[PDB]
Order: structure tokens, then sequence, then C-alpha cells
């Protein structure tokens, strides 16, 4: 399913969404 | 930049564009041979494009210089993004002039409320991806650590600070990483992460450069 809860993402091209859901 | 405005050609002389056949990240020139950007922007074959406004057209004033080496912070952590800071040595020194100038490293950290200027060629739309040809600018205040850490519970380290607006509509975004957050003529931040772009209660998170002023100085001094 989707990118967890609040996917902490880098603002790069392209981004890195390591997420926040701990 | 979402909610910003067009800076105006060469009005932000320290902004560099990290290119590898396309603009991927931003950076700021701290001196004639050194650039500061984000550690998560690292990749091989980085070309530093100085004096840019329109990244798609050559219109004079550009200086294309290749990265001679990218010194990522030894303690950078890809998961937390703590220590998200990278130094890039230029192959040859850039020619400094009114259009290409370095920005000053701060002497002390900035206070909550300080108005800063964030710039970049990053996405201009929160919901979707629209990239600008020219450099965008945004004025945003450094938030209070309580409001920052409350928005990002447990994700904010002492090397991070929030800047922006809690109501959303104005924020840095993808492509802006590595870019500068300048307050009172001092480079206070490096565009790092954030939960989306210009989202309510989700300010932009930035690399607290004042904590690295000594690392930067020493690293550069030994290379
Ligand atoms: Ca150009």
């Amino acid at each position: 399913e989707p990118c967890c809860d609040s996917c902490r993402c880098t603002k790069s091209i392209p981004p890195q969404c390591h997420c926040a859901n701990i | 930049i979402v909610g910003g405005y067009t800076c105006g050609a060469n009005t932000v002389p320290y902004q560099v564009s990290l290119n590898s056949g396309y603009h991927f990240c931003g950076g700021s020139l701290i001196n004639s041979q050194w650039v500061v950007s984000a550690a998560h922007c690292y990749k091989s074959g980085i070309q530093v494009r100085l004096g840019e406004d329109n990244i798609n057209v050559v219109e004079g004033n550009e200086q294309f210089i290749s990265a001679s080496k990218s010194i990522v912070h030894p303690s950078y952590n890809s998961n937390t993004l703590n220590n998200d800071i990278m130094l890039i040595k230029l192959k040859s020194a850039a020619s400094l002039n009114s259009r290409v100038a370095s920005i000053s490293l701060p002497t002390s950290c900035a206070s909550a409320g300080t108005q800063c200027l964030i710039s970049g060629w990053g996405n201009t739309k929160s919901s979707g991806t629209s990239y600008p040809d020219v450099l965008k600018c945004l004025k945003a205040p450094i938030l209070s650590d309580s409001s920052c850490k409350s928005a990002y519970p447990g994700q904010i380290t002492s090397n991070m600070f929030c800047a922006g607006y809690l109501e959303g509509g104005k924020d840095s975004c993808q492509g802006d990483s590595g870019g500068p957050v300048v307050c009172s003529g001092k480079l206070q931040g490096i565009v790092s992460w954030g939960s989306g772009c210009a989202q309510k209660n989700k300010p932009g998170v930035y690399t607290k450069v004042c904590n690295y002023v000594s690392w930067i100085k020493q690293t550069i001094a030994s290379n």
C-alpha cells in the first residue's frame, strides 16, 4: 500500500522518501 | 520553490546548479573553489554551473566547472538525514564578479523569526511537478525549535531547523535540496528534507550550517 504515514522525503531530483513512520 | 517569486537574473550570485545532464540539486558558493550542498545530493560526475538564471538556455555569465571531489560529511546518515551537508571542491577556481559571488559562513546561529531568503530551481508545485527555467526565491522565517520538533516529533536533531510557514503554500521542494537559506547575508541553512512541499504544519527542514562552520573550515583547509 502507499508511502507509509508522512513519508519523510528529501528534496532532491529525484527524492528519497525514507518516511517518518517509526 | 512553491509560492516563491522569480529572483531576477543573477540577483542571488552564490546559487550554483548541480548538473549531471540535468539539474538535480542546488548549492551555494562559499568561495572561489568551494561549494556547499546537501550530502543526499551526492553522485559521481557532478558539474557545477555558476551564474545561472535560465538553466535551459545559455545567456551569458555561466561558468561550467566540474566537481574535482565531493566531501560528504563522515557522519551523514541516509535514514535520519542527520549531518546532511556536503562540500564540493571545484576543478578550477570560478571567476568571481557581480554575477558570481560567494556567500558568507555565519559566525553564530540565527534566531527564530529571522527572515531568510531561500532560492532554487526546484519544483514550483506542491501537488505535481512543474520545474522552472529560471531561479525562484522565497522569503521565509526560521521557526522556533518547539514548533519545529512538534511538527516532526523525534525527527529533528540539533543539526536541523525549520523555516517556512505552518499554513502552507510557501516552501522549498524537490530540486531545491543543497540550496541556500541566507539570513542577513550569512548562509544559515542548506535545503534538506520535509514532508512533501508547502503542506500545512509541515515546514521545510534545513541543515543548521552554524553547527558545521568549524568542520567546513578545517575540511577545506586540509584539501
Ligand atoms: Ca543558462
